[PDB]
C-alpha cells in the first residue's frame, strides 16, 4: 500500500512511528531466502 | 551477571535514534547473538559442569548454586520449599516490584490516560519521550524472568542432572515441568496488563456485585 | 529494497523529501547558519518563519534523511556497528602490542 | 449584540470537554423557545398540537412580527 | 508509626508501607518514652534527614530536568511543532519569570484573550492584542521565550485561517 | 468489545525485549526433556494480539462514526463529511503506522487495513442505503 | 555507505553520517600504525588511509552530483517562499523585491555542506597528530586531486544550472504556468547573485 | 488580617513555637497543619448541598475560606516564620 | 544550647520553608477562587494547580485542608464551575429576548 511521501495531514505526519505499527514480523529473524518475489501479492489481496 | 550489558545504556554521542544505534533493531535478535551468549554459558555450564563429574560469565550461576546446593543433607524437602515458594511468590514478587520501582522512581504517570491523544496514538512518544521508560522497564522485566527460568532450569538440571545426590530429581523437574508452567503463566497475564495506559496494575481490590 | 520497486529507480527525491527544509536547517544546524543570514527570509506566507539565528532550537531529532528509517537503518547499523567493532579490535590489539 | 457571545466562550471553555457540557441548551432553548413561540393563538402547538379568536390584525402584525424577530 | 495512644496507651500503630504494627508495649511510660524517642527520632528523622535539603534539592536538580533539555542532545531530540505536555514552569517552582516573559506570561494568557476574543469571532481587538504581543516579544527578545512564539505564530496561523474563512 | 485494552496497538514498546526471552529460552527451548507447551510465541501473537488488532481497529472506526449524514468543510466542495475526511485521516494514519514496506508486512494485516476498507465502504454505503435507499 | 539505494545523497545521509564511519577507521589507523611497529607496513596504512579517504569523498561528491541533478525536480512547486532582495537599480532605486522561489535557498545550503564534509576530508590530516610522527597522512595534501575537487564542484554547479534549464524549459510547462514563468527568471535573477 | 488569623495561636503555636520549640517538627508540619487555633476546626468545609440556595455557594467560598482562614493564619505563620525569623535573629544572636 | 540554637534555627528554617511551600498551594487555590464570572482562566490556571498539589509537587501527606481540598476539587470546581457556566446564558437565554416586537 502507497504512504508515499506526505505531509498531508495534521501533525504532518501524525503516526510517523511506525514499527509496523507493532512488529519487526521478526520470524526467527533467523531466514533470508527472500524468493525473488512476486507481484507483490495478487492473493485476492488484489481482488480485496 | 552476564546477561546484556545494556541497551539501551546509553547513548553513542551523538548517533542518538534509530531508536538508538544499540536497538532498534540492531541489538539482533537473530537467533541473538545475545542468546548465542547466555545460552552458550548455561550450556557450558549446565552440560560442563555436568561434564566435570559425568569471571566465566558467568561463574556465580553454577558456583554458588554448586556450593550451595550441593552441600545440603536433607535437600529433598527444601527443592520443593524454594519451588513452591519461589513460583508464585518470586514471579509475581519480580513483575510487581519493578513495575512498583518506575512506578514511584518517577511517577509522573502524568501522560495519565493518553492526555486524550486520539486514538491511536498508540505509543506515539517513541520517538524517545515518555516511552525510553516502559521499554527499560518492560526489558528489565523480562530479562530478570529470563535469567531466572534459565536458573530454574539450571537447578532443574543441576543436581536433578543428575541425582548430585539425590535419585528422586523429579521435585526440580517438576518445577521446571510446572515451574515454566508457574512463570509462562505469570507473564502472560503480564501481557494482558500492558493496557493501553501504562496501566501500572497495583491495586488488589475484588468487590462483588454490591459495593 | 526496494523488491517489486518504485521502478525505476526508488529515489525518495530525498533532498526534498527531506531536504525541502529539514535537516536541511538542523543537520545543517552545526551547519547552518555559519554567517547564512535570511535578509527577509521570514518566510511571509506562512510556515518557515521562525529563522532567526543561534538556537531557537527546533533542534530535529531528523528521523534521517527522511524517508530512510531502513537505509539508515543500513548506513547506521552496518557501517556503525561494523567500524565500532573494528575500534574495539584495533584497542586490544594496541594493547596487545 | 452579543447574543452569542456568553454562548460562544461558554461553547469554548465547556468546550474543553464538549458536549454534554453545551447539550442542555438545546433543552433549554426548546424550552424557552416554546414559551416565545408561544402563544397569542397558541403557538407552542407546532409539535402536532377560541384561542384561534384571540387574534386581529393588530394581533397579526404583532404575532408575525415577534415570530419573524425570532427567526432573526 | 503513628501515634494511636489515643485508642489504646501503651499501645503504638507503626504502619510501615503497605503493612500495619500494633507493637503494644506493655506500660505506657515505654510507649511514651518509645513514641517520644521516635519523636526525638523525628528530631532525627523528622530533623536529620526528613528533606532539609533532600526533596529540597533533589526537587531543584530532579525537577531542572523540565521537559526536554538538561542533558542537550539531541540527536534523538526535538521539541518544536507541540506542547506535549507542556510545563507550565510559571506556575511551577520558578514562582519569579523574568519581566519580559513574565509580562507577557500574563500576555501569553493574553494570548488566551486573543482565543477568546477570536472564539467569539471578534477579530479586530484580538488582532490588534497580537500585535502589541509581536512588538514587546518583538523588542525584549529567556528559552522558554522561543516556544512562547511558537504558540503565537500558530495563533497568527488560526487568525489568517479564520478570517480568510469569514470573508 | 469494551475497550478498556487487551494490551493496545503498544506492543512496540513491549513486544521487541519480550522476544528475546523467545528467543534466548527460545520459546520453548532449554526446556529440557518434557512436554512443556513451547510456542507461546506466537499463541498470543496469533490469537490475542492478531484479534486485539482487528477489534482495536473496529474500535477506531468507531472513533469516527461522528453521527452526521453528512457535514464537512472541503475546500473544492461539499465532500460530505467529517466522515470522509476521517476514515482518510484514519485509513492514512494506520496505513503510515502498520505497514509501509513489504505488503505482508502482515499475517492478514494487510487484511485487516482492508477490512478497515470494506467497513468503510460498509458505512458509507449505507449512507446511499439509507438516503437514497 | 549507500547503504542502500536512495538516499545517502539527496538526503544528507552519507552527508551526516559518511563524516562518522570515516572518522572513527581514520583514528583507529593513525593510531594504529602511530605504534611503529615496526616498518613497512606503515606504507600499507599510508596507502589504505588515502585509499579510502579518496575512495569516499569521490562517493560524496557524486552522491551530492547525480543527487543535485534530481533537485529542482518535483521541489518547486511552491510560491515566492523564501524572501527577498536588495538590488538597487540603473538609477540605485530600491528595486528589489526580488523574490523568492525557494530552490534557489535548497541548492544554496547543500553545496555549503558539501563543501564542509570535504573541507572534513581535504583537512582531515590535520587533527590526529601524535608521535612518532607516524604521519599517515598530510594536512594539506593532495594538490592534484585537489584541482580535480575544483572540477569536480564546478560540474556539480553546472549541472544545477542544467537541472534549471531543464526543469525550467521541460519539465514541464508550468513555472506555474506563465502564471510567473517570470518566477523561473526570479529565480535566476536571485542566482546572478547566490 | 492581623495575628488576630492565629490569636490563639500566639500561645497554641507560638509557646509550641517558643519553648516547644516545635515539637516534634512533624507537628509542626502536620498539627501546625491541623493548625491549633486555625484548622483545628477543619470539619463542615462544604460546598453545601442540597440546591444552590443552601448553600453550594458559600460553603464552597468556606470549601476554601482555609485560604482565607487557615493562610490568613498559614500566612500569619508565615508572620510568624518572621517570628521565626525573630526566632532565627535571636538563633543568629547566640549561635 | 548551641546545638539547641542551631537546631531551632534549622529546623525553624525547614518548617519556614514546608510553611512556604504549602503557602504558595492555597495561594494558588486563593487565585483560583478569587476568580469569578470570568470562567475562562479557570479550568486553567485551576486545573494547572490541580496538577501540582494533590499531584506531584505537594504529594507529602501534609495537612488535611491540603489533601481534602486539592482531592476534593475535582468534582466541586469542575462541577460548580461548569453547571455554573452552564446555567450562566441560559440567564441571558432569558434574556434574549423580550424585544421581538
Amino acid at each position: 500500500s502507497q504512504e508515499p511521501m506526505l505531509d498531508a495531514d495534521r501533525l504532518r505526519s501524525s503516526w510517523t512511528f511506525s514499527e509496523s505499527m507493532d512488529l519487526n514480523y521478526s520470524n526467527p529473524s533467523s531466514s533470508p531466502n527472500s524468493l525473488g518475489n512476486l507481484k507483490i501479492l495478487l492473493d485476492d489481496k488484489a481482488s480485496k | 551477571v552476564t546477561n546484556n550489558d545494556i541497551f539501551k545504556i546509553i547513548s553513542i554521542s551523538h548517533n542518538g535514534f534509530t531508536s538508538l544505534e544499540n536497538y532498534l533493531y540492531n541489538i539482533v535478535n537473530i537467533d541473538i547473538m545475545e542468546h548465542s551468549k547466555t545460552i552458550n554459558k548455561n550450556l557450558e555450564q549446565f552440560i560442563h559442569d555436568q561434564s566435570l563429574n559425568k569471571q566465566e560469565n558467568e561463574g556465580f550461576n553454577r558456583i554458588g548454586f554448586l556450593l550451595k546446593t550441593i552441600n545440603n543433607i536433607n535437600k529433598l524437602p527444601v527443592a520443593f520449599n524454594i519451588i513452591t515458594e519461589r513460583a508464585k511468590e518470586e514471579i509475581h514478587n519480580i513483575i510487581v516490584k519493578s513495575t512498583e520501582s518506575i512506578r514511584s522512581k518517577h511517577p509522573s504517570l502524568l501522560k495519565m490516560a493518553t492526555s486524550l491523544k486520539n486514538d491511536n496514538h498508540f505509543g506515539l512518544p517513541v520517538q524517545d519521550i515518555l516511552s525510553i521508560i516502559l521499554r527499560e522497564c518492560f526489558w528489565e522485566i523480562f530479562l530478570k524472568l529470563l535469567y531466572a527460568i534459565q536458573c530454574h532450569r539450571a537447578i532443574f538440571e543441576m543436581s536433578n542432572i543428575l541425582q548430585p545426590t539425590s535419585s528422586a530429581k523429579p521435585a526440580f523437574k517438576f518445577n521446571k515441568i510446572w515451574g515454566k508452567l508457574l512463570d509462562e503463566i505469570e507473564l502472560l497475564l503480564v501481557r494482558y496488563i500492558n493496557d493501553p495506559e501504562l496501566i501500572s496494575s497495583n491495586n488488589g481490590s475484588i468487590k462483588p456485585i454490591n459495593g | 529494497n526496494n523488491t517489486n520497486q518504485d521502478k525505476s529507480q526508488g529515489c525518495v527525491e530525498l533532498s526534498y523529501y527531506l531536504k525541502i527544509n529539514q535537516l536541511f536547517q538542523i543537520i545543517s544546524d552545526t551547519g547552518k547558519d555559519s554567517e547564512g543570514l535570511k535578509s527577509t527570509v521570514e518566510p511571509n506566507k506562512v510556515n518557515t518563519i521562525s529563522g532567526t539565528s543561534y538556537l531557537n532550537l527546533n533542534c530535529q531529532p531528523s528521523s534521517q534523511g527522511l524517508t530512510d528509517s531502513p537505509t539508515i537503518i543500513e548506513m547506521w547499523l552496518l557501517i556503525l556497528k561494523y567500524i565500532n567493532d573494528l575500534w574495539k579490535i584495533c584497542d586490544q590489539f594496541i594493547e596487545f602490542w | 449584540e452579543f447574543f452569542q457571545l456568553d454562548d460562544f466562550h461558554d461553547s469554548i471553555m465547556i468546550f474543553q470537554n464538549l458536549n454534554e457540557l453545551s447539550v442542555l441548551s438545546g433543552e433549554f432553548n426548546k424550552e424557552y423557545e416554546l414559551r416565545k413561540t408561544k402563544l397569542m393563538y397558541p403557538l407552542i402547538w407546532k409539535k402536532n398540537k377560541f384561542t384561534q379568536s384571540l387574534s386581529l390584525h393588530f394581533l397579526q402584525d404583532y404575532f408575525l412580527k415577534i415570530l419573524g424577530f425570532l427567526l432573526y | 508509626v503513628t501515634q494511636e495512644e489515643f485508642s489504646t496507651k501503651r499501645l503504638l500503630f507503626k504502619f510501615s508501607n503497605s503493612n500495619s504494627s500494633l507493637y503494644e508495649c506493655r506500660d505506657a511510660d515505654e510507649c511514651s518514652r518509645l513514641l517520644d524517642v521516635i519523636r526525638k527520632a523525628k528530631d532525627d528523622l523528622c530533623d536529620i534527614f526528613h528533606v532539609e535539603e533532600e526533596n529540597s534539592k533533589r526537587i531543584r536538580e530532579s525537577f531542572r530536568y523540565l521537559q526536554s533539555t538538561q542533558q542537550t542532545p539531541g540527536r534523538e531530540n526535538n521539541r518544536s511543532p507541540n506542547k506535549n505536555k507542556r510545563r507550565s514552569m510559571g506556575g511551577s517552582i520558578t514562582p519569579d519569570m523574568s519581566s519580559t516573559a513574565q509580562r507577557l506570561k500574563f500576555l501569553d494568557e493574553g494570548v488566551e484573550e486573543i482565543d477568546i476574543e477570536l472564539a467569539r469571532l471578534r477579530f479586530e481587538s484580538a488582532v490588534e492584542t497580537l500585535l502589541d504581543i509581536e512588538s514587546q516579544l518583538e523588542d525584549l527578545s529567556l528559552m522558554l521565550l522561543n516556544l512562547i512564539s511558537l504558540k503565537i505564530e500558530q495563533r497568527r496561523e488560526a487568525i489568517s485561517s479564520k478570517l480568510s474563512q469569514s470573508i | 468489545v469494551p475497550p478498556s485494552v487487551f494490551n493496545m496497538k503498544v506492543i512496540l514498546d513491549p513486544f521487541l525485549l519480550f522476544t528475546q526471552s523467545t528467543s534466548t529460552i527460545v520459546p520453548s527451548v532449554l526446556t529440557q526433556n518434557t512436554i512443556s507447551s513451547l510456542t507461546f510465541f506466537d499463541d498470543y501473537m496469533n490469537k490475542s494480539f492478531l484479534p486485539k488488532i482487528q477489534m482495536t481497529m473496529d474500535y477506531l472506526f468507531t472513533v469516527e462514526v461522528e453521527s452526521n449524514n453528512p457535514y464537512a468543510l472541503e475546500l473544492s466542495d461539499e465532500n460530505h463529511n467529517i466522515f470522509k475526511t476521517a476514515l482518510d485521516f484514519q485509513r492514512l494514519f494506520y496505513n503510515l503506522l502498520n505497514v509501509f514496506n513489504t505488503a505482508n508486512t502482515f499475517r492478514e494485516k494487510i487484511s485487516y487495513c482492508i477490512l478497515d476498507l470494506l467497513n468503510h465502504f460498509y458505512n458509507y454505503y449505507l449512507g446511499l442505503f439509507n438516503s437514497l435507499i | 555507505d549507500y547503504g542502500f539505494i536512495p538516499p545517502n545523497c539527496n538526503g544528507l545521509s552519507c552527508l551526516r553520517y559518511l563524516p562518522k564511519i570515516v572518522e572513527p577507521i581514520l583514528k583507529f589507523s593513525t593510531e594504529l600504525a602511530q605504534l611503529n611497529i615496526t616498518t613497512n607496513g606503515i606504507t600499507i596504512c599510508r596507502n589504505t588511509l588515502s585509499t579510502i579517504i579518496n575512495r569516499c569523498v569521490g562517493a560524496i561528491s557524486s552522491t551530492k552530483l547525480r543527487d543535485i541533478s534530481n533537485f529542482y525536480q518535483l521541489e518547486n512547486w511552491q510560491v515566492y517562499e523564501t524572501v527577498t532582495f536588495s538590488s538597487k537599480s540603473q538609477d540605485s532605486s530600491k528595486n528589489l523585491t526580488f523574490e523568492y522561489g525557494v530552490t534557489q535557498f535548497p541548492e544554496i545550503v547543500t553545496s555549503f555542506q558539501e563543501v564542509s564534509i570535504k573541507t572534513t576530508r581535504d583537512l582531515l590530516f590535520a587533527y590526529e597528530k601524535l608521535p612518532i610522527i607516524n604521519g599517515i597522512s598530510v594536512v594539506s595534501y593532495p594538490s592534484k586531486q585537489l584541482l580535480t575537487g575544483i572540477e569536480i564542484q564546478q560540474i556539480i554547479s553546472m549541472e544545477a544550472v542544467l537541472e534549471a534549464i531543464l526543469k525550467n524549459a521541460a519539465k514541464d510547462k508550468d513555472n506555474p504556468r506563465n502564471s510567473h514563468t517570470i518566477l523561473t527568471l526570479t529565480n535566476l535573477q536571485y542566482f546572478r547573485e547566490c | 488580617s492581623l495575628y488576630e488569623l492565629d490569636p490563639k495561636w500566639k500561645k497554641l503555636l507560638k509557646t509550641d513555637n517558643f519553648l516547644g520549640g516545635l515539637t516534634v517538627n512533624e507537628f509542626v508540619q502536620e498539627l501546625s497543619k491541623d493548625h491549633r487555633n486555625d484548622v483545628l476546626i477543619d470539619a463542615n468545609t462544604k460546598n453545601l448541598p442540597t440546591n444552590e440556595k443552601d448553600q453550594d455557594a458559600i460553603r464552597e467560598a468556606i470549601w476554601k475560606q482555609l485560604d482565607p482562614k487557615p493562610y490568613i493564619r498559614t500566612f500569619e505563620s508565615t508572620l510568624k516564620e518572621l517570628k521565626n525569623l525573630n526566632e532565627e535573629t535571636l538563633n543568629k544572636r547566640q549561635y | 544550647v548551641n546545638n539547641k540554637k542551631i537546631s531551632l534555627k534549622i529546623s525553624e528554617a525547614t518548617i519556614l520553608i514546608t510553611k512556604v511551600v504549602r503557602i504558595l498551594e492555597l495561594s494558588s487555590k486563593c487565585q483560583e477562587l478569587i476568580t469569578e464570572r470570568k470562567f475562562f482562566k479557570v479550568l486553567q490556571n485551576l486545573d494547572s494547580l490541580e496538577k501540582l498539589y494533590l499531584q506531584e509537587f505537594k504529594n507529602y501527606n501534609f495537612q488535611f485542608l491540603i489533601e481534602i481540598y486539592n482531592s476534593i476539587p475535582f468534582l466541586q470546581k469542575v462541577t460548580k464551575d461548569e453547571c455554573i457556566n452552564l446555567i450562566r446564558n441560559s440567564l441571558n437565554l432569558n434574556l434574549g429576548k423580550n424585544l421581538i416586537k
